[PDB]
């Protein structure tokens, strides 16, 4: 019971991890256009 | 204490696989002790981890042989131990986890929806149809065939041939295990057969040549030949003398149901045609069919769908479109939503691996 | 009791999204970062092809250029005077004069109506008897 | 040196829709104070995404390729995809023997 | 560029210490240093800049309309690109290129399909 | 098989039959739930019926028959609702399962319900079906006397009144149970419960209870004074100490209370000591003099310091930029920190003749590092170079006011107000850059003097020296104002800086505004919510940067998942450099607590592109994995270290060395590399100046007050926060136009010790002690599981690993009153034969009285 409230903030923490990872692949798909355009 | 508690369920496992046909003496003489194995929360005494050291086939194999009313040999008449066991299956889902755990998951819904398939109903099939939708990563090659075999068949009954008929290729593709080259897939090769039968027509046997038994190959080519000439005769004929093997399989409906569409293949193979068409034509047609019925058996098709066409019965002459012309009828459109599914579905998963 | 089960599932979930995740999200990055590489080599004067003429063993090599004239310039140190000699084909950086990769040894008799022909097809039987 | 200092349909649709809707209000306000062809051409012309739909029979015909065309591409990346797998399969595979 | 001469008495009491620049300015007392570029502008600029770069928006209505004219001839060069493509494929057996060439077509689609 | 026989009966419609087809219905429902489920509507319509007589049956049939589709919510209402028939004291795993989903359903509610009214709580408000299970579900766990189950359901169904009687019920003075119970109960309500308003009510009643007991555990509660921050939570617990009087324990507790509590709480705190009457002693104790003056007793004796290796240091680099002067100035104080010796510096004079002008005021503030830990001889040393006394240049004198500030820091009260008159002094002097200097050490002296209380004094003083717009000085005021207001600052104060960065339009000043924007929000939270909008909402760079480091400030400590999400989104869609850098700085302080985390969070940012996110996450790993030695966090800072950029090798390289303090070689393997790698960088000539500073100063980290310090963000002494030394790691992680600025690290430096203190003569024991921690794979550096055992000495380098196993020998001359307790901080003494000393010392408040 005490137990999980320390699961949860492993789970939490994570949780953000992957969606931060999800929009930064965006900005790079975004940043590869650009480049092209550049060279 | 630990290891000795661990071992001391392989060793049930085991004894349990060994007192079968397969690796002993006569599966029914063995069944009692099977049983005692099985029964006094020994089964529950396992949950170390789930099931998937015995697994749903070998459950089948005692439990068939136990009661049946012809390998029991009407030893009881009642269902009083498929109860039981059915009930314990079922309080094994409650506390089964989907998500990691679901090789214990998807073996239990594939006992108890034989269990219905065998003996109950359709009605109450809809809601362990839903339930059993669970990935198919987590079990074998082999008891991911008899999990499509199984559905399939039922799905079959509500009449969605084309479900079915997806989960029956993919069941009985390549061979890295048993069950797909045994007797196990001539069971599921008579059930595709039929699903293609029952959505129009079956014209192949190639694969079958090689994969069936003779007795299976003449059956299955006078049934393909009777509803290809369209003619009734025949066909009544091959449900009369194959009468053995519909029976074998349970599933005399079969012959009731597609009996229909030979009547409605008859009807469609000489089209609309010409703009108006003779009575006398098309009565020559449909008096091969019901003689004594013309013009109820041509009002009867064009309600149907079997045929769309207008009539006089005050000139008593037809009159027809002929369509071979295939312009847009949503048809690019539906090409691209299936394409983003059909990227997006494999896509994920083939990235995951 | 159901509770605490049902938190350890969700982690074990969440990890294989990560991996999936990670091992697309290094592709594009690599991407981006291999562009501006590219992207710095595509600002260049190039480097003039020359010939060295001679070594001086005080780290000077005397080259004669096909660009331009003819010039004493700095030998490299990516490069020793043993791979460099006389009538060598060099790149030399136009930006630093630094000679960064050895050709080929170049001549001119070869190419005013002499030849080599390796391997003759003749045989004794050909103009035989 | 003005790129250096720096470094869709809705849009035009809204400011469509703010014009006709002003049109409108002046017309009402018009007719107020006071006690052609334009307009006639801005209403019949446009009442048949609303052009778009007469041209929509010969659009549908040159669809169809142009779907096609972007399935052989989801093919291509099923294809790429595969590599993939074995690239992954292998590694396993040498870890194994080691 | 943007270059100055250097002064005394600032660029040595600004920027073991700078042995180097210490000498040079005892010495020379003027050479050139090099001065950074960099730029500073209001957002009123910013902000009305990306409304010309009226012009763009009447003009990709404009646009639009003319591609679908075009697009007879765009077809058909996609058509030999994937030809070409496919060919390549086999050869090597390149699969980069296939790979790039495969969504920019998925692109030019995206684009066909919102004209019209 | 049917249940369709048993629901035939039900229609027929009287009775008897709805009755029977019930009784029978509760027994098969499960298997045959399928069929049951089109007679639901008349399950539910008996339910709230009765012109049968089934309805508590009908409820829990229906509760059965929800279940088994997956509606699990729905079954629940019928399940409390069939009253009666329905019991938690008799479980299968169906009903484990809805109990389960009872309390979630009950959790909801609750966190919904205190946000609206904080006493919710006092009354039944909320459904008295979910009470009632609630109750009794508490009972349960508690009648079979396990109870940490029992508090970790109260928590989460957020009810204090539940918390306190489950606990209450059972203290039982065994003793032991009490108190071991009660210290499981106030880690996990820190932790994991981040419910700010909530998280406080338990804390408080927490202390009370532990403090009713006759026996205690002093070193919990003083935990929890320090964490709500209260003097009066103090003047209860001090009255406390009174009636149970002993001198040993009632000095241990001052002698924690000085070192963790802010300059305003020990400032009432010698207050309410003064009007008590009780104990003339404490209330020096209560003055810092005590404690820093006993480190400087054991860094004079145990330092192992080298100036050969700044020598070697300064030959293997050339001078070519300021750059490298800094380095060896600095890296010399932070070697040199504490042992009162200034050695290098006295050694080597024509190279500070060379010395620009910053240069020269970072040599006279290294002065600063070396003789912090002597607030009576801190002053002394640096009389004969003051202004108005002997000097080379008034960056010199300039110099000795900022050196003086390091020092004073945390006892500022002389020193604030000694400065000041140097500040409205030099107001009118702005002619000559040596005036600005002067005033730019004074408006750092003052703002680190001033810290943890907010003086206004100080503020409108730093303030003017704005208006008069001096170049270099308005840096130093600005970033001084927010020091000085430090998590006690005004709302006004707020929106007066806010608006005059807006109008500032010299660079320096505003990029000392932004960080001073900052530094005001330490602490807040939530509370600093309005002014995180404020700073990004202007759409000035130094404004968003400095918007960043307002959250890892606002929510240090223990972590919020909403405050890490923030920041995050910023590193990743902004795509300003300074912007990413410090939003990924930032992280780091919000992480200090849960530090393990951090490797995961940075994992991917570390390899991602663009060299200040990269920057960003060696800095992150840096602050918030000082002092532990996570294996984790070396692993993700070796690749930097080599990387193309500059700046990026610098900024590792401080990093490793942060994580790495007192951490040697044997204990760990890699670490011979690492300071051959430092010493190799500044040899070569092909590094350029900014790496080549990141490896001096790097050197300096490990080699740091004599081999004997750590970098900690909190003490070991009580485990709880140190705020100095957070704020000063915060400054030292900026260099970019701040290069005189990393003096800030002498805050950082808590040394790593485990001394005796007797009780009566204040002196260090010398005597053998007894370890188990394998000595000899730790070693004198440079110039695994245990229980074998060992010994060890006092007044020799304890480790962070070593304090562990380490114990006080009882049984010579003194006994030690409260004994040692696993972690690192003194233990006081009280003396058996105080009248012959054992090997005793004389310390260094007993040379200078």
């Amino acid at each position: 019971y005490f137990k999980l409230k320390k699961l949860e903030k492993e789970y939490e923490l994570l949780t953000l991890q992957e969606d931060y990872i999800k929009d930064e692949q965006r900005h790079l798909k975004r940043e590869l256009k650009r480049a092209q355009e550049e060279v | 204490k630990t290891i000795e508690v661990t071992a001391e369920i392989n060793c049930f496992m085991h004894l349990l696989v060994q007192l079968f046909l397969w690796d002993s003496k006569e599966l029914e003489q063995l069944v009692e002790f099977n049983r005692k194995v099985v029964i006094p929360n020994l089964l529950c005494y396992y949950n170390l981890r789930s099931l998937n050291l015995i697994n749903a086939k070998l459950w089948f194999y005692i439990y068939l042989s136990h009661e049946t009313l012809a390998r029991s040999s009407e030893e009881i008449n009642s269902d009083n131990q498929n109860i039981i066991l059915r009930s314990t299956m079922m309080k094994f889902l409650k506390i089964a986890s989907l998500k990691h755990d679901n090789e214990t998951k998807a073996m239990l819904i594939n006992l108890i929806l034989r269990d219905f398939l065998n003996n109950g109903e359709v009605d109450s099939a809809s809601d362990f149809i839903s339930k059993l939708e669970y990935p198919h990563t987590d079990v074998s090659s082999s008891l991911e065939a008899r999990y499509f075999f199984y559905l399939s068949k039922i799905n079959a009954i509500q009449l969605d041939y084309s479900t079915a008929n997806e989960y029956i290729i993919a069941a009985i593709r390549k061979a890295p295990h048993n069950s797909k080259s045994l007797g196990f897939l001539q069971q599921s090769n008579k059930l595709h057969c039929c699903i293609q039968l029952l959505m129009g027509d079956i014209p192949e046997l190639s694969f079958f040549h090689q994969s069936n038994m003779q007795k299976s190959l003449l059956p299955y080519y006078h049934l393909t030949k009777a509803v290809k000439l369209g003619d009734l005769k025949k066909f009544t004929s091959t449900i009369t003398k194959y009468k053995q093997l519909l029976l074998k399989d349970d599933t005399y409906q079969l012959c009731v149901r597609l009996r229909s569409n030979v009547i409605k293949t008859g009807i469609r193979i000489i089209s609309l045609t010409y703009k108006k068409i003779s009575l006398r034509d098309i009565c020559l047609k449909l008096n091969l069919d019901s003689e004594q019925t013309v013009e109820y058996m041509v009002s009867r098709a064009i309600r149907d769908g079997v045929i769309e066409a207008k009539i006089n019965h005050e000139d008593g002459f037809i009159e027809t479109t002929e369509l071979l012309n295939i312009y847009d009828s949503e048809d690019p459109q539906q090409v691209f939503d299936e394409r983003i599914k059909f990227a997006n579905q494999l896509h994920d998963e083939y990235l995951v691996s | 009791e159901q509770k605490i089960q049902e938190t350890e599932l969700k982690i074990r979930s969440k990890t294989e999204n990560v991996r999936r995740l990670e091992a697309q999200r290094n592709a594009l990055n690599d991407k981006v970062r291999f562009i501006k590489d590219e992207l710095r080599l595509l600002q260049e004067p190039g480097s003039y092809v020359g010939e060295v003429i001679k070594i001086v063993s005080d780290k000077k090599v005397l080259v004669k250029v096909q660009p331009e004239g003819k010039y004493i310039v700095d030998v490299a140190k990516d490069i020793n005077v043993k791979d460099l000699k006389a009538s060598q084909r060099v790149c030399l950086r136009s930006d630093s004069y630094m000679l960064h990769k050895v050709l080929e040894n170049k001549a001119d008799p070869l190419v005013s109506l002499m030849m080599v022909e390796k391997v003759p097809d003749s045989t004794y039987d050909m103009v035989g008897g | 040196g003005v790129e250096h200092l720096l470094r869709i349909r809705l849009t035009n649709q809204l400011k469509s829709l703010k014009g006709l809707q002003s049109k409108l209000k002046d017309v009402v306000e018009y007719l107020d104070k006071v006690i052609h062809t334009i307009l006639g051409k801005l209403q019949d012309v446009f009442n048949l995404n609303n052009l778009q739909k007469a041209l929509t029979v010969k659009t549908n015909d040159e669809l169809m390729v142009i779907y096609i065309s972007n399935l052989v591409r989801s093919i291509i990346a099923f294809d790429d995809l595969i590599e993939n797998k074995i690239q992954n399969k292998k590694i396993q595979e040498q870890r194994v023997k080691d | 560029d943007a270059f100055r001469l250097i002064d005394t008495g600032a660029l040595i009491n600004n920027l073991l210490n700078k042995a180097n620049i210490q000498a040079l300015i005892h010495g020379l007392n003027r050479h050139y240093y090099s001065l950074n570029i960099d730029y500073h502008k209001t957002a009123k600029e910013t902000k009305m800049l990306m409304n010309l770069h009226y012009e763009e928006k009447e003009e990709s209505n404009l646009a639009a309309t003319k591609s679908m004219v075009k697009i007879a001839e765009q077809y058909s060069k996609r058509i030999e690109e994937e030809k070409e493509l496919t060919e390549e494929e086999l050869k090597t057996r390149p699969k980069k290129h296939l790979s790039e060439t495969a969504d920019e077509t998925l692109e030019n689609n995206i684009v066909s399909v919102l004209t019209a | 098989t049917t249940a369709a026989p048993l629901l035939a009966l039900l229609r027929e419609n009287q009775d008897s039959v709805k009755t029977y087809a019930l009784e029978s219905i509760n027994n098969v429902v499960d298997q045959l739930w399928s069929e049951i489920s089109n007679e639901l509507p008349d399950i539910e319509a008996l339910y709230d019926d009765d012109t049968f007589s089934d309805r508590e049956m009908a409820a829990l049939i229906a509760s059965k028959v929800y279940y088994n589709l997956g509606e699990y919510e729905s079954a629940v209402k019928y399940a409390l609702a069939a009253k009666d028939r329905f019991d938690i004291d008799e479980k299968s795993q169906f009903v484990e399962t809805i109990v389960s989903k009872s309390i979630e359903m009950y959790v909801q509610e609750a966190s919904k319900q205190y946000t609206k009214d904080e006493q919710f709580y006092t009354k039944d408000i909320i459904d008295p079906k979910l009470t009632s299970i609630f109750e009794r579900m508490i009972e349960k766990c508690l009648k079979a006397s396990e109870l940490k189950l029992a508090l970790g359901i109260a928590l989460e169904g957020y009810r204090l009144d539940i918390i306190e009687s489950a606990l209450k019920s059972k203290l039982d003075q065994s003793t032991s149970e009490n108190v071991k119970i009660i210290n499981y109960l106030l880690t996990l309500a820190i932790t994991t419960v981040t419910n700010s308003k909530f998280r406080s009510s338990i804390l408080r009643k927490s202390f009370d209870f532990l403090m009713n007991m006759p026996n205690c555990d002093y070193l919990t509660l003083n935990k929890v004074v320090v964490n709500l921050n209260d003097a009066g939570l103090a003047l209860q617990l001090f009255k406390k100490l009174k009636e149970e009087n002993d001198e040993g324990l009632s000095a241990q507790i001052a002698f924690d209370l000085v070192s963790s509590a802010s300059q305003q709480l020990l400032e009432i705190l010698v207050t309410e000591l003064t009007a008590q009457g009780y104990d003339p002693a404490l209330l020096n104790i209560l003055s810092g003099l005590p404690t820093c003056d006993y480190y400087n007793t054991f860094l004079l004796n145990n330092k192992n310091i080298d100036i050969g290796l700044l020598n070697k240091s300064k030959s293997s680099l050339d001078g070519k930029f300021s750059l490298f002067h800094t380095a060896v100035s600095v890296a010399n104080g932070f070697m040199h920190a504490g042992t009162t010796d200034n050695s290098f510096i006295k050694a080597n004079l024509p190279w500070l003749g060379k010395a620009q002008n910053w240069a020269k005021f970072t040599a006279t503030a290294s002065l600063g590092v070396i003789h912090k830990g002597n607030l009576l001889e801190g002053k002394k040393v640096m009389a004969p170079y003051l202004p108005g006394s002997r000097a080379s240049s008034r960056f010199i004198k300039g110099g000795s006011l900022y050196g003086l500030g390091l020092i004073y820091a945390g006892f500022g009260r002389d020193t604030t107000d000694y400065l000041k008159n140097i500040i409205v002094e030099n107001s009118g002097t702005s002619g000559d850059e040596d005036v600005d200097v002067l005033l730019h050490g004074a408006s750092l002296g003052i703002g680190l003097a001033a810290m943890g209380s907010a003086n206004i004094e100080v503020y409108e003083a730093l303030k003017e020296v704005l208006y008069n717009d001096s170049a270099t000085s308005g840096e130093a005021a600005a970033l001084g104002m927010g020091l000085c207001m430090l998590g006690t600052g005004k709302p006004e104060a707020i929106h007066d800086m806010f608006t005059y960065s807006q109008e500032t339009q010299h660079g320096n000043i505003t990029r000392g505004l932004a960080v001073g924007l900052a530094l005001i929000n330490y602490g807040r939270q939530e509370l600093a919510d309005d002014l995180i909008t404020k700073m990004l909402a202007s759409d000035e760079s130094l404004l968003r940067y400095g918007g960043a480091f307002t959250i890892a400030l606002a929510y240090a400590g223990t972590g919020n998942n909403s405050a890490v999400k923030r920041l995050l989104h910023v590193a990743v869609s902004d795509s300003n450099d300074d912007v990413r850098r410090a939003a990924v700085i930032a992280l780091g302080f919000v992480l200090l607590r849960d530090y393990t985390t951090v490797p995961r969070i940075v994992q991917l940012l570390s390899k991602s592109h663009n060299a200040h996110v990269r920057c960003g996450t060696a800095f992150a790993l840096g602050i918030a994995c000082a002092g532990k030695g996570l294996q984790s966090a070396i692993d993700v800072l070796d690749p930097l270290t080599k990387d193309p950029v500059d700046f990026v090798r610098q900024a590792a390289m401080i990093a490793l060395s942060m994580i790495l303090i007192q951490q040697t070689e044997k204990l760990n393997p890699q670490v011979a590399d690492i300071n051959k790698n430092f010493l190799s960088v500044i040899t070569n000539k092909h590094q350029e100046g900014l790496a080549k500073f990141g490896a001096c100063v790097a050197q300096g980290i490990m080699n740091a007050g004599g081999r004997n310090v750590t970098i900690q963000l909190e003490n070991a002494d009580t485990g709880t926060l140190d705020t100095k030394s957070v704020v000063g790691l915060v400054m030292f992680s900026q260099f970019w136009y701040w290069f005189p600025l990393a003096h800030f690290l002498s805050l950082s430096f808590t040394p790593t010790t485990v001394i005796g203190i007797r009780g009566s003569d204040q002196a260090i024991p010398k005597f053998q002690m007894n370890c188990y921690a394998k000595e000899d794979a730790f070693s004198y550096p440079r110039m695994k599981y245990s229980s074998k055992p060992y010994k060890v000495d006092n007044m020799t380098r304890i480790l962070p690993q070593q304090s562990r196993y380490i114990s006080f020998i009882k049984d010579d001359r003194f006994v030690p009153v409260r004994k040692f307790k696993g972690n690192n901080g003194v233990v006081v003494l009280r003396d058996r034969e105080p009248k012959e000393p054992v090997a005793l010392i004389e310390t260094v408040r007993q040379m200078k009285d």
